[PDB]
DNA sequence: CTAGGATCACAATCCCGGTGCCGAGGCCGCTCAATTGGTCGTAGACAGCTCTAGCACCGCTTAAACGCACGTACGGATTCCGTACGTGCGTTTAAGCGGTGCTAGAGCTGTCTACGACCAATTGAGCGGCCTCGGCACCGGGATTGTGATCCTAG
DNA sequence: CTAGGATCACAATCCCGGTGCCGAGGCCGCTCAATTGGTCGTAGACAGCTCTAGCACCGCTTAAACGCACGTACGGAATCCGTACGTGCGTTTAAGCGGTGCTAGAGCTGTCTACGACCAATTGAGCGGCCTCGGCACCGGGATTGTGATCCTAG
């Protein structure tokens, strides 16, 4: 047996839109936020929370633009996403 | 140690009025809390600013209403209002 | 290169909780760069609070002070 | 001896604490001056807010069969009212996910 | 006689609206459309004349605001034709 | 009848200096809308700061405040 | 006879009134007190973003052989530098217009 | 009769300060003075959100230096802080 | 005979010169807000101490990531059609400008009173710490929903 | 022999009862912030007056909107190709969890001093008002740029 292309995308869709678990790895996500750091200050400390925050802000963030650039790739006719659907959709919100 | 205000105590109360049997979690105590203060900040800011605007130094009912006004949107604002209003009259007959 | 922990699958799941079905695998590589830019700015704002109060620890308060200022209000984490 | 001390709340028939909001706008360098109405007006507004949104929570609660809220309850509840929405548009709330949301053309 | 293509007027006029300054929308009409709005928040309104130029300004420059990213939009669906399916995608991811 | 007031020619003049060059004929209903709520709103504000301050005459500072807390600051009108 | 009255703008070597933000700090309800230096620090930032402007403007006006700047100039010195941009995004100057750009796809 | 402050006298000196023969309208005055009215209230605001973060009553220097950092972007802070610092400098020194 | 560059007619835009007018830049009087000199007190700087919570390391256990492969379906290029939008001309309309008249209401001043700040004594409401037990997450295993294709028939 | 529907296989999800754990809610002691009662000063409500600017109307000019005719180029539908993203099985890896140990620095407390608020005096800088002149807007003529197309040419 082999589910036709789509199948599993929209049980997937469905699965993480019911779920609210954060979906990075935090080991790899907090050295990338300590790497960041290092640029601004050295031997920065970090609280739990303040990690777990920054997780949450950036998950929240990159959803909300994955959904406008999926309405921008809709709006083209098309249904896959790609760069020029993020770089309209984050020229059209200001960033 | 040392006190950190909260307004958890009259979240609780609030929700064992609407609900009597339905709890909460600690997490959703925190986000009602920001939610609380986040209120807060708007009106009381707002009220500052249209008071700053007329030349007057003192923030009165009259001020935080139009805060509300301003910042609560349809709705809101009518039942929001109409609750102050409510309130303000028991306060003045104590 | 700890940029690359963020992984194919997790942006994948990501896309998945927005909603799209189908994605070009050029898409892993923005998707990098827009989390690295928005990721720079909001650590540089916390800080930027975090030296103003003379500490040497990131706390969860510099965060949502900088997110805050940014027009990205967080809620559960003490405001 | 004097009188029985009465709080300001209960003088209002309110669960928030008009004293509390009383000093924390006196101390929260919003104008000279405070008026005696603004505390029991802010309260109330803040009082019937928080009614709100839990009476929502609480309804998401009981429609999922759980007795107590959660961060999910109050985004559903937020999110699907169009008035709180636009209240809290620039807000997010930690592990409250996003509404199930799929466009029409995606389905087979 | 002499008939410009179709495109070159537009570009014409593209470029001399985009080099000017002054407003393109008739005050008289604008102030009667500003009037009957207010109306209906509370009557016997009266209005400064600078509260009517602001308001003008505000709207005009919103609305440039608007085509500007309606024009993007049109342009990443391979069109050169505005249509309102531009306009509100526009608006959505605006947040509008 | 006074929306009506904009008419297609100040629209396509907009839409010249936005940078349109072809316009659909459904466009300038659907501008004319947008205006309406856009002016609606901001009117509305400043209706409510003028009610506040007991005056019956809109000032350009009352227009000033309502753009200002609805995140478009307008600079030339005391503000 | 005290000494001739040296004003704080002059012993800052500034052009901006120190006095009058002072009065300004201390009457706009920011805060309880207010520092000696911020007075003279604040004008010196405002003194410095006003020269940077007002020279991005002299120059377009100049470069458009015109003795008095206009709200033109104004909105082609800001929008014509990335950073000045930047601090006035959300800004609309006044009579400024727009800055002439044409999507490449459209010439002929 | 009623007098209105403005920091038009200011403005003019700096543009004769740097462009001793450029004029400038009436229009363009009052951009300036919004200009430096509107950035005069984002610093003062983020110094008092900082003071009130670390539990202070006082605005000092250090908040506005801060503020500055905060709300300039790039080069301009840069630049900024060291106009800033330079005046301080100075008054310290009468 | 064509595709291509060259040459042409024409309208539109940039440029130079003269006129004039009204807004900008300067001078003057004064008045009020900023400066000088001094006092009082409390907010913040600085030193010391505690203990908490952050950092670093190690060992298993999987869960998830990486890689490779087969294939279908979705992106994209090409072609054709028809209609909808751009361009231009003649007619109509109402916007823009000036001038006059009027009065509502914005803006300011003076008086006085009620209301908000401040202080001292009192106390009860709210916070920290402890504890118990039941709502929830997890698990096994059936019932159910759904996708895919194999089978059967009338046509 | 084909299209469509009937039927089947069986993978993923949902539902149910049983387990047990650790977080939420309640109780107790204390302490400090809210209340009560009284004093005092000044901020704003109210009344009255002035004078400005917002509204209403009229006539005249002309620029802009409008309606229609015509044509063309652009949006949209259809067809075909091919590559590249999806689904899946196998191997690898490092995230996660539990535990242990060290120590840096965050939070709090005590003491002191110096820096800012407040007050009185005084004086000069900045604002309203008046006035003049020159910089820019406009009109006219001309040089130039550019578009659309007719022509001559090399091939």
């Amino acid at each position: 047996h082999r589910y036709r292309p789509g199948t599993v995308a929209l049980r997937e869709i469905r699965r993480y839109q019911k779920s609210t678990e954060l979906l990075i790895r935090k080991l790899p996500f907090q050295r990338l936020v300590r790497e960041i750091a290092q640029d601004f200050k050295t031997d920065l400390r970090f609280q739990s929370s303040a990690v777990m925050a920054l997780q949450e802000a950036c998950e929240a963030y990159l959803v909300g633009l994955f959904e406008d650039t999926n309405l921008c790739a809709i709006h083209a006719k098309r249904v896959t996403i790609m760069p020029k659907d993020i770089q309209l959709a984050r020229r059209i919100r200001g960033e | 140690r040392s006190r950190k205000e909260s307004y958890s105590i009259y979240v609780y109360k609030v929700l064992k009025q609407v609900h009597p049997d339905t709890g909460i979690s600690s997490k959703a105590m925190g986000i009602m809390n920001s939610f609380v203060n986040d209120i807060f900040e708007r009106i009381a800011g707002e009220a500052s600013r249209l008071a700053h605007y007329n030349k007057r130094s003192t923030i009165t009912s009259r001020e935080i209403q139009t805060a509300v006004r301003l910042l609560l949107p349809g709705e809101l604002a009518k039942h929001a209002v109409s609750e102050g209003t409510k309130a303000v009259t028991k306060y003045t007959s104590a | 290169d700890n940029i690359q922990g963020i992984t194919k699958p997790a942006i994948r799941r990501l896309a998945r909780r927005g909603g799209v079905k189908r994605i070009s695998g050029l898409i892993y590589e923005e998707t990098r760069g827009v989390l690295k830019v928005f990721l720079e700015n909001v650590i540089r704002d916390a800080v930027t609070y975090t030296e103003h109060a003379k500490r040497k620890t990131v706390t969860a308060m510099d965060v949502v002070y900088a997110l805050k200022r940014q027009g990205r209000t967080l809620y559960g984490f003490g405001g | 001896a004097r009188a029985k001390a009465k709080t300001r709340s209960s003088r209002a028939g309110l669960q928030f604490p008009v004293g509390r909001v009383h000093r924390l706008l006196r101390k929260g360098n919003y104008s000279e001056r405070v008026g005696a109405g603004a505390p029991v007006y802010l309260a109330a507004v803040l009082e019937y807010l928080t009614a709100e949104i839990l009476e929502l929570a609480g309804n998401a609660a009981r429609d999922n069969k759980k007795t107590r809220i959660i961060p999910r309850h109050l985004q559903l509840a937020i999110r699907n009212d169009e008035e709180l929405n636009k209240l809290l548009g620039r807000v997010t709330i930690a592990q409250g996910g996003v509404l199930p949301n799929i466009q029409a053309v995606l389905l087979p």
